């Protein structure tokens, strides 16, 4: 208390509170899971339909930051979209300077330090979102990285960010994601999303998928629809 | 030079009218000539061909 | 984008043979 | 600030980068010589920035 | 100045009074919110004066469905005749240029009833604290001279820390050590006033800066329980039933109302 | 269209006094761009943003422009605290040798005029 | 349970609950101190009357600058911190002349008031260092003029908003004057009776006697360009009260 | 008295200004004149070797 | 117990929450109702002009932006007029460079970024105006609505401003039959949606409704007063 | 301008306490302890070794990419302790400064000069009004040419010093006591009376024996002066060497 | 109150922030400087108490040029910045005038730099006071730099913690007649009067300045001196 | 607020208002300014002479008072239509708002704490106030209107409007069916209200709270009605949210003809002030 009005302020016990509210800010947004398997990474979000007036596809949360790199966010839509825009510029700069595609492990470190760089000044405020970068390339296989608002960048086999990250992580721990293909992983992703979803407060959501990997020639894509309906169904009979 | 003149007296007319608006009295010929001369003094030897 | 003529190139406050 | 004897290669680099920065309008041809822990060194700096390391 | 609920005088012959001061973070008011909720103290009287900005609520200590329509105003007086406990509650803030009339009208009433102690729970700015307080515990105490001879041995057997005394006129270096509590609201102006009246008062306060002062509130009430033992001393290891204290019914949503359905 | 300040014009000048006029006068900004492009390309956008973000708040409060300034913290933020060049010995700002009215120089710093 | 102080009218760029910049609408509170001004826009022309409120006889009435000439076809009335009106009017005059210079035409009234509003609404952007206000202006303006669309009148207040108003009163007694206006105002007003009715309302809302020196008004109609009324014509039109 | 003219001389380091005077003072060249001093050439035979354990 | 945190936009509440943004929303609730439904071919913007002054011409809700993009403002006039200038600049630059009409779905993203920038820096306030963007491009009509939270949505119909929940309920009750409508029926539906916000004692007169339409072959045309008689007539009583 | 110096003795960075002690700096020191990780670095007369915990409180996380041993240049390596984001940012700063030194002076930056540069940069943060000290302390190691094996440590205050053997983290003071008893006692530490010394320190101060998955070791030796991160096998080999007796 | 700004004179008109940096210096590590008739000795007190700490790395009596050295008592990092810019100033002067910088001029310039932080807003004054020794055409020089930017010329002074009693100790122990070899010994005595830990080999760092220029004493020479 | 220049100390504000800083020139200016901020009852056409409290001079049986412009419109239309109301006087108030001698020729479409009573029964009083009374005048106002000896044969009904954003509920305010009505009653108000009682965290703090509190202390039965509306200016349905009030017994003797009141609402809404057009 009193030590939590600016990022440039250490609490007496040594905790920058105005980055820990941001890491506690993402718990206001709906969940977003992304699983890494043998051939590639597939995302999936509990996208909320705020009202039936919205077009099927407004408030997208599965931005493409480059040809081979995806992104799933959670938190403030505005700040997450701004970070997606920033990452779109890192990939472009790397391509313009070095000719080839930007490595995912390097991109996740280019942007994580940016989110961090907004977490040590009194003028600006920390970003209030977390996101997962996914990619695949024959050289380095499939990688998945997560960036909390604090700027910590770690790679994950299975990740989940949102208001119910704990249940989602518990359910993800029940798959052998190292031994599966995206075709068989999308079904499990839909299963997890419906299992973790709390219907009582959040009727009328829109499950939103995306994968990139071997079966799509390493190019980030929203999932072709018929697969989305087969996963929708599969999650339904299981429930 | 026709364009150089036309433009510079046009701007001088603008300035004269602004002055008459502010100070509520018509500007004297001596003042307007000095305005134009100062305006054209910059750009010295840059290619203007005024003969006003 | 190189230069990409921004918009109306340069014309703001102009007031202070080949072409 | 370092607390040890400077190396010749450092002076060679400083001179080279200065002269190159100044595009050669500073006409200054120098013969740099000295002995660090890594043995004797001899450099010849030309005004435009180029340097040559020779035994003579 | 006191006005009752039963058109009669409760006759607080020797009742000990517990008093808040409008203080930074509202820590004193919040702590006595806790004590009023936990001891189930009954509502007995009203304290009507032209000193408090008016405010109305419906029994913020409502424990049952029946009494949840019980209208409450900015100031009432709560009591427990069984265990020598009477509490005043100031909920709103103070009218400008009006702390004087409230303070001595209130102490006029206190002297009238012949109450014994006027123990005050207060709060102070966290940027008052120079280095010494930063290395020390965040609680202090003040005793009036009549307090200064009475339970004296209890306070400084309990290992407590006296009020810091700053220069009273920093212009001169020859003044006394003198009372300076900012963010105490009426803390200092009550203390010196009672010193003039020679009335028994204790003042127990914590150094605070505002925010979510719930931790600060339990800290203050346990500090009080150290001396009063109003609630069954800790016995060194409950460690599970942290809810020894009633959370009053009005201690619902505090930071605001709710999340707009357009951001996340 | 005014004066009492040296008729601020220089329009006749325009073209540099030398291929080494503008470049040598503003090599500070040139080196800033060199290092930022080195860092945008390889380190990230966060590092140039940090350097801009700091260099902003090392200059905001040093001294008023009509007085000489040392600008300490800026020097040990760039490598200049142990690298000294021709901009430090030639016409030092301590003996600026040309000054105007104090007020009139402290306003433009923020940009009143 | 608890009542707290809660200050959102202190700093600019701060939104109170119910979402309104208290700081700007305090600048609206500042017009409540300036002189009363009336502007009536008839099909025959538009007139602008305003009380002057001379403080002492030693003061030159002509010095008090309440109606200005933006150009030959725009008149303006001030009310409030005239220190701000002096820069707003300068902006208006410079814009009108710039438009005439670039475009060999007379600048329409609506565009003039739009540009003047553009000078406003730069309340707080102190990241943009050069010469900002850091505050809303403290003046409410009445641009009257004639152009392609017939005579027009515009009101703008320290919020960067304009309307193609007519019979809008601004000043200390602005709302009382407006209350009189709507029930006196009419579409088919000869400019004489417009001046008549305007001066009658200005009468009732005054302090002092009404004479040639207490007020001063101007009219623009397609016939002649901007025209002040002198001591002569002021007495000449107040003979009949 | 700190006269109001140039905002300030806030940056030293190698004038230019005062170069167009150099450019149009042909004098030495055309218009007789030609006092117009020129600079120097010092350093005319310098050499170095690397003998067994040092530099000469 | 959150008075320290609801003053600056660069201060997170200790609940993971920026109160200043949520207070910038509350500016939109102070404008006036405006509706932006769409059909398969056209997009319309029906807005209700402010009858808060009298005898003075009402404000100008609908704003021309380009030949194929139009906007409706329901917030601070200052921010609205400041954003419309930027929109016009973007469209002009797009036609200058690529010689093509700027697609709506990219202009909206540019708005999102520009309105997000102030949300994070100190000494600035979020753009307290909510837009309603009607546009036509290679993919037919679009209706995007913008919030002061720098969050833009793609909408098949939306209403923002005072009491707009009634209009949103009505549109939600009639969204299915919007795709197949001639221009007349589309405008009548929009007029009805705007009507369900007003108090029942007043009806939509010709002096406070500002239909503006864009579509396949119709440029963005603003219909001001009496000219809106053809659209408004034939409207049945409540 | 900026938000303003928060009013208070401990509210802000540059404000001074009555007896002249910066507080935000010391809160930055107590921010190192966030994470619970602790690190130990020792040197013999021909090798320098840094050993740290590898606590992964989950199994979804890719253990390969979680780490705290970063390679600044080919001859210089560091172990960061404290808040992770600031640690990685300071690694970036170290890498940039060390590459720049080689560019400007033509030879590999000695460890002392690098530690001094970064201490200088970090101290600047303790003097302005919105920069914040990075809650992370660096421990560099390396061989320059002749100065000997060196182990240095920065800190958010900007201080740095020479160490024959150092430690940082939560269980730091007790590690300092154990390590002082180590150095008092016997100091050949060729390569084995090395790392067994560091691992033994970390264990005896922390808990029962580690198993190779929780330990991260980087070494530099006089005849192999390149930062090598020991693999899971050879770390396990040293672990049994602890057990094998 | 009023102890927050560094740009707010008290109602008593005394700058409380610089008032506090003096307390930081007084809470530092003791240092002593003595002007002998032919040289100056600077001795300082080492806090690198634990055996793990090294002497081969960080030094306190740290040189500026061939004939000027410093010693401080306060915050070490602030020292390091100050000594870096003092080296800048000396080299700047040496380039401008082909002359080793006079001690007084270096002191004045460093003091100006230090003051430039006392009145700026949004920064803090240096938490160090410097003792500067030098040798210019045949006479020793000794200066002390206050964090406010004030500078003084001392024949002999003590600073850091427990300095007032070190100032008094130097009183009836100093005079014109003492010279460098004895100055070393009396400075050592002044330090151990308040050393609190009974020095050994490298509990202290000592520097000297005669016409042979500023020189830091190696630990062997200090060991020679502690023998008596 | 603070931080005008770089690095200035801010001194974060106190929600409890303890930053108040606890000399003939200050005292005399204090006296004259405190004299300015005075509420003064006026028996107009005598203009003065109400040293005795107004309700201590006339007998009262039913007291209806409205606070806020929407409330004054509601009373002036739905209530002030049927009978005939005489003016006992008005209250002259100056404070930070309603400036320049807010009391006027009554500016017929305007009111500022003006009191009216029925033609047939003068004992029923109606105070029609549309001004914001500051914290420093509310208790003086209560003393002047009421007095310290409340003849408890009277009943008091108070109405006011509050912005919906002030309501505290777990769900967002942009989800409550604004406008809605809530009631606050003293314990001696036997009737159950026609609208649900205000919830626990919620709060009333202004002159209406002062009046309700004063009624509370002296056992006076009373009721407070809140119209938590999403638009604070004058609007029809915001006022018509008060329609159920016209049904309880406390007002059944005063409502006779509704459509007249409706057309009066239309006219008064069409003929209000010209509040600055900013879109807010």
């Amino acid at each position: 208390t009193g030590y939590d009005l600016s990022a440039s302020t250490f609490s007496p016990d040594g905790r920058v509170f105005q980055v820990e509210y941001a890491m506690k800010a993402v718990e206001n947004s709906s969940t977003a899971i992304g699983i890494r398997c043998k051939d590639g990474v597939v995302f999936g979000v509990e996208k909320l339909v705020l009202s039936k007036l919205y077009e099927e596809g407004s408030n997208k949360r599965l931005f493409n930051v480059d040809r081979h790199v995806g992104m799933a966010v959670a938190g403030l839509l505005a700040d997450a979209r701004s970070l997606a825009d920033i990452a779109r510029e890192e990939a472009s700069n790397f391509r313009s300077n070095f000719g080839y595609n930007i490595p995912l492990k390097h991109l996740a470190d280019r942007v994580a330090m940016y989110v961090h760089a907004y977490t040590l000044y009194s003028a600006v405020r920390p970003f209030g979102c977390s996101f997962m970068l996914g990619s695949y390339s024959v050289n380095d296989g499939a990688q998945l990285y997560m960036i909390d608002p604090s700027g910590v960048s770690y790679g994950y086999w299975g990740c989940a960010i949102g208001k119910a990250r704990q249940a989602a992580k518990t359910e993800i721990e029940k798959l052998q994601m190292k031994e599966m293909t995206c075709r068989d992983i999308v079904k499990e992703v839909a299963k997890i999303i419906y299992i973790v979803h709390d219907e009582v407060k959040d009727k009328a959501f829109e499950l939103e998928l995306s994968w990139v990997g071997e079966l799509t020639n390493g190019r980030h894509e929203i999932v072709p629809k018929d697969i989305r309906e087969e996963a929708e169904k599969y999650a339904k009979e299981s429930l | 030079g026709a364009a150089d003149c036309s433009f510079w007296e046009r701007l001088l007319a603008r300035q004269c009218r602004i002055y008459e608006l502010r100070n509520k009295e018509r500007i004297s010929v001596a003042a307007a000539s000095k305005l134009l001369a100062n305006m054209v003094y910059q750009y010295k030897g840059m290619g203007l061909s005024m003969g006003t | 984008l190189l230069d990409l003529g921004p918009g109306s190139l340069s014309d703001g406050l102009s007031l202070a043979e080949p072409g | 600030s370092t607390g040890r004897l400077p190396r010749v290669v450092t002076a060679n680099r400083m001179l080279k980068q200065m002269l190159f920065r100044y595009q050669g309008y500073i006409g200054a041809a120098l013969v740099l010589g000295g002995v660090d822990v890594t043995g004797p060194h001899l450099y010849s700096i030309y005004p435009h920035g180029s340097t040559d390391k020779l035994p003579y | 100045m006191f006005v009752p609920c039963g058109e009669s005088a409760p006759d607080l012959a020797g009742f000990t009074l517990l008093m808040p001061a409008v203080s930074v973070g509202n820590v004193g008011q919040l702590a006595m919110d806790l004590i009023i909720s936990t001891l189930n103290m009954s509502k007995i009287g009203y304290f009507y004066t032209d000193c408090l900005v008016p405010m109305v609520g419906n029994n913020p200590y409502a424990t049952t469905e029946g009494n949840s329509t019980e209208l409450s105003i900015n100031a009432e007086v709560y009591s427990l005749p069984s265990r020598k406990l009477v509490a005043l509650q100031l909920r709103s803030i103070f009218i400008k240029y009006k702390s004087k009339p409230f303070c001595e009208k209130l102490l006029s009433w206190v002297k009238s009833s012949g109450c014994a102690r006027v123990i005050v729970l207060s709060s102070s700015h966290s940027y008052q604290r120079n280095d010494l307080q930063l290395r020390s515990t965040p609680f202090r105490y003040l005793l009036t001279p009549s307090m200064q001879k009475s339970v004296q041995n209890k306070i400084k057997s309990l290992n407590w820390e006296e009020m810091e005394k700053s220069r009273c006129i920093p212009e001169i270096d020859d003044s006394e050590f003198c009372i300076r509590i900012p963010g105490g609201g009426i803390t200092k102006t009550l203390y010196d006033e009672s010193c003039s009246k020679e009335i028994q008062m204790a003042v127990l306060l914590k150094f605070v800066s505002e925010g979510d002062n719930i931790p600060d509130a339990l800290g203050l009430v346990e500090y009080l329980n150290e001396w009063l033992q109003i609630l069954k001393p800790l016995s060194d290891d409950p460690t599970v039933s942290a809810s020894r204290w009633k959370i009053p019914s009005s201690w619902r949503l505090l930071f605001g109302s709710g999340l707009p359905p357009a951001l996340f | 269209d005014l004066l009492r300040k040296g008729f601020s014009c220089v329009k006749n000048e325009l073209l540099p006094s030398h291929p080494l006029e503008l470049s040598e006068k503003n090599f500070q900004l040139n080196q800033d761009k060199m290092n930022f492009s080195t860092l945008r390309n390889i380190q990230g956008l966060f590092a140039p943003l940090k350097l801009q973000m700091e260099f902003k708040a090392v200059q905001q409060v040093q001294r008023l422009p009509f007085l000489s300034s040392s600008n300490l913290s800026l020097d040990v933020l760039r490598g200049n605290d142990e690298t000294i060049g021709f901009e430090d010995i030639l016409n030092d700002p301590s003996q600026s040798e040309v000054m105007g009215e104090p007020h009139l120089m402290v306003e433009y710093k923020l940009g009143l005029l | 349970m608890f009542l707290t102080r809660s200050e959102y009218d202190r700093g600019v760029n701060t939104f109170s609950p119910e979402g309104r910049l208290f700081q700007v609408e305090y600048a609206i509170e500042a017009i409540k101190l300036g002189s009363t001004a009336i502007g009536i826009q008839t099909s025959e022309g538009v007139c602008l009357a305003v009380e002057k409120r001379i403080t002492s006889p030693l003061m030159e009435p002509s010095s008090i600058e309440k109606i200005v000439e933006i150009d030959a076809h725009i008149g303006c009335a001030m009310s409030g911190l005239i220190a701000d009106a002096k820069t707003l009017i300068d902006k208006a005059r410079v814009e009108t002349q710039n438009h005439w210079f670039t475009y060999n035409e007379t600048m329409t009234v609506e565009s003039v008031t739009q540009a003047v509003s553009n000078l406003a609404l730069q309340f707080g952007e102190e990241d943009a260092d050069p010469g900002a206000m850091s505050r809303p202006f403290g003046v409410a303006l009445l641009f009257g003029g004639v152009d392609e669309k017939g005579p027009q009148l515009f009101h703008m207040d320290p919020s960067g908003t304009f309307v193609q108003c007519d019979a809008r009163a601004i000043g200390s007694a602005s709302e009382g004057a407006q209350s009189s206006l709507q029930e006196v105002y009419h579409k088919s007003m000869t400019l004489k009776e417009a001046i008549k009715s305007s001066l009658i309302i200005l009468k009732q809302v005054m302090e002092e006697k009404l004479n040639a020196t207490n007020i001063e008004l101007a009219t623009v109609q397609p016939g002649q360009n901007f025209h002040m009324f002198t001591k002569e014509e002021l007495e000449e039109v107040i003979k009949d009260i | 008295m700190a006269a109001v003219s140039v905002y300030a001389p806030p940056v030293g380091g190698f004038s230019f200004d005062n170069c167009r005077r150099n450019a149009v003072l042909e004098a030495d060249f055309a218009k007789r004149g030609y006092k117009l001093p020129k600079v120097r050439k010092t350093g005319t035979t310098i050499a170095g070797v690397v003998y067994k354990d040092g530099i000469v | 117990f959150r008075n320290q945190y609801d003053n600056d936009v660069t201060v997170w509440s200790p609940q993971g929450r920026i109160h200043q943004i949520e207070y910038a929303m509350e500016a939109v609730k102070q404008g006036s109702a405006t509706v932006g439904l769409k059909s398969k071919t056209h997009a319309v913007l029906v807005a209700l002009k402010r009858a808060q002054s009298e005898l003075a011409a009402h404000q100008k809700k609908i704003l021309h932006v380009d030949n194929h993009i139009g906007i409706s403002i329901a917030g601070l006039t200052a921010d609205a007029r400041l954003l419309c200038n930027f929109m016009r600049q973007e469209c002009l630059d797009s036609r200058f460079v690529f010689d093509r009409p700027l697609p709506v779905s990219r202009l909206v993203s540019l708005i999102g970024s520009k309105t997000q920038i102030p949300t994070q820096r100190y000494g600035r306030r979020p753009y307290g105006v909510g837009l309603l963007i009607a546009g036509y491009d290679d993919m037919g009509p679009h209706i995007f609505q913008t919030c002061p939270s720098a969050n833009y949505f793609d909408c098949r119909a939306m209403s923002i401003g005072a009491r707009s929940q009634s209009a949103r309920t009505y549109l939600e009750r009639h969204m299915s039959e919007f795709m197949e409508c001639n221009l007349n029926e589309l405008v009548k539906h929009g007029l009805r949606a705007l009507r369900e916000t007003l108090p029942a004692e007043q009806d939509l007169t010709t002096k406070n409704v500002s239909i503006g339409i864009v579509g396949k072959d119709l440029e963005f045309t603003i219909y001001d007063d009496d000219d809106v008689s053809p659209f408004l007539e034939g409207l049945e009583e409540r | 301008m900026s938000r303003g110096s928060s009013a208070g003795f401990d509210r802000h960075i540059t404000i001074f306490s009555p007896e002249g002690r910066l507080y935000q700096v010391e809160y930055a020191f107590k921010a190192i302890n966030q994470g619970g990780l602790t690190s130990v670095a020792v040197r013999g007369k021909d090798c320098a070794v840094i050993v740290t915990q590898k606590k992964v409180p989950d199994k979804l996380l890719d253990s390969s990419t979680v780490t705290h041993l970063f390679k600044i240049t080919e001859n210089i390596g560091c172990v960061m302790t404290g808040m992770t984001a600031d640690s990685r940012s300071q690694v970036q700063r170290a890498r940039y400064e060390a590459a720049n030194w080689k560019y400007k002076y033509g030879y590999e930056i000695p460890v002392d000069m690098l530690c001094k540069r970064i201490a200088d940069i970090s101290q600047v943060y303790t003097q302005n009004a919105e920069m914040r000290p990075l809650g992370c302390c660096m421990i560099l190691i390396g061989i320059d040419e002749e100065q000997g094996p060196q182990v240095y440590k920065c800190d958010p205050a900007g201080y740095y010093c020479g160490f024959k053997a150092t430690a940082a983290g939560v269980k730091q003071t007790e590690s300092t006591s154990f390590l002082e008893k180590k150095v008092k006692k016997k100091f050949d530490w060729t390569f084995e009376q090395t790392v067994e010394t560091a691992i033994t320190c970390l264990s005896t101060v922390l808990s029962i024996d580690f198993k190779p998955s929780e330990i991260e070791v980087g070494v530099v030796t006089v005849e192999n002066p390149k930062f090598r991160i020991l693999t899971e096998a050879e770390i396990d080999a040293h672990l049994v060497a602890l057990a094998e007796r | 109150g009023y102890s927050f700004s560094l740009t707010t004179f008290s109602p008593s008109g005394k700058l409380v922030q610089i008032e506090y940096a003096l307390a930081a210096v007084a809470g530092g590590a003791p240092s002593v400087g003595i002007k002998a008739a032919n040289g100056v000795v600077l001795a300082t007190e080492k806090k690198q108490k634990s055996i793990l700490y090294d002497e081969r790395s960080v030094h306190k009596v740290e040189p500026i040029t061939k004939h000027i050295g410093l010693v401080y008592s306060g915050m070490g990092p602030d020292y390091r910045v100050l000594v870096h810019r003092a080296r800048k100033l000396a080299q700047q002067y040496y380039l401008v005038y082909q002359e080793p910088i006079p001690t007084a001029q270096l002191v004045q310039r460093v003091a100006s730099v230090m003051q430039e932080y006392t009145q700026s807003g949004g920064v803090r004054p240096f938490g160090v006071s410097l003792l500067i020794c030098g040798w210019n055409e045949g006479r020793p020089y000794l200066f002390q730099s206050d964090p406010s930017g004030a500078y003084f010329a001392w024949k002999a002074t003590a600073m850091g913690k427990n300095y007032v009693n070190g100032k008094t100790f130097l009183e009836k122990r100093y005079n014109e007649d003492l010279e460098l070899e004895d100055a070393i010994h009396t400075a050592i005595l002044t330090l151990k009067e308040s050393f609190e830990g009974q020095m050994t080999e490298d509990n202290i760092e000592v520097g000297i300045c005669n016409e042979a220029g500023f020189r830091r004493l190696t630990p062997t020479e200090v060991k020679d001196y502690l023998a008596a | 607020m603070a931080a005008t220049f770089f690095g200035e100390v801010v001194k974060a504000p106190c929600r409890a208002g303890t930053e108040d800083e606890e000399t003939p020139e200050d005292r005399e200016v204090r006296l004259q300014l405190a004299r300015k901020r005075e509420v003064r009852l006026l028996r107009r056409q005598t203009k003065t002479s109400l040293e005795v409290s107004l309700l201590e001079k006339y007998p009262c049986s039913k007291f209806i008072i409205a606070i806020g412009n929407n409330a004054v419109a509601f009373l002036s239309s739905f209530v002030m239509n049927s009978g005939v109301w005489e003016e006992v006087g008005c209250a002259k108030l100056w404070n930070e708002w309603c400036r320049t001698t807010d009391t006027t020729h009554l500016s017929s479409t305007e009111a500022f704490c003006v009191f009216y009573h029925l033609k047939s029964n003068p004992s029923v009083f109606l105070c029609q106030c549309s001004c914001y009374v500051a914290e420093d005048q509310q208790y003086q106002w209560l003393e002047k209107v009421f007095g310290s000896c409340p003849r408890k044969n009277m009943q008091i009904t108070i109405l006011t409007c509050r912005h919906v954003t002030d309501y505290k509920t777990s769900e967002s305010t942009g989800s409550l069916p604004s406008p809605f009505l809530r009631a606050l009653k003293t314990q001696n108000f036997k009737d159950s209200a026609c609208c649900p009682l205000l919830e626990q965290p919620n709060i009333v703090h202004d002159l209406p709270a002062a009046v309700l509190s004063y009624c509370q202390v002296w056992k006076i039965p009373a009721i407070l009605y809140l119209c938590y509306t999403d638009v604070m200016k004058l609007d029809l349905i915001t006022v018509e949210a008060f329609k159920p009030i016209l049904s309880t017994r406390s007002l059944k003797g005063l409502v006779k003809n509704i459509p007249q009141s409706t057309e009066i609402l239309k006219k008064l809404m069409t003929t209000n002030e010209i509040q600055s057009n900013i879109y807010t």
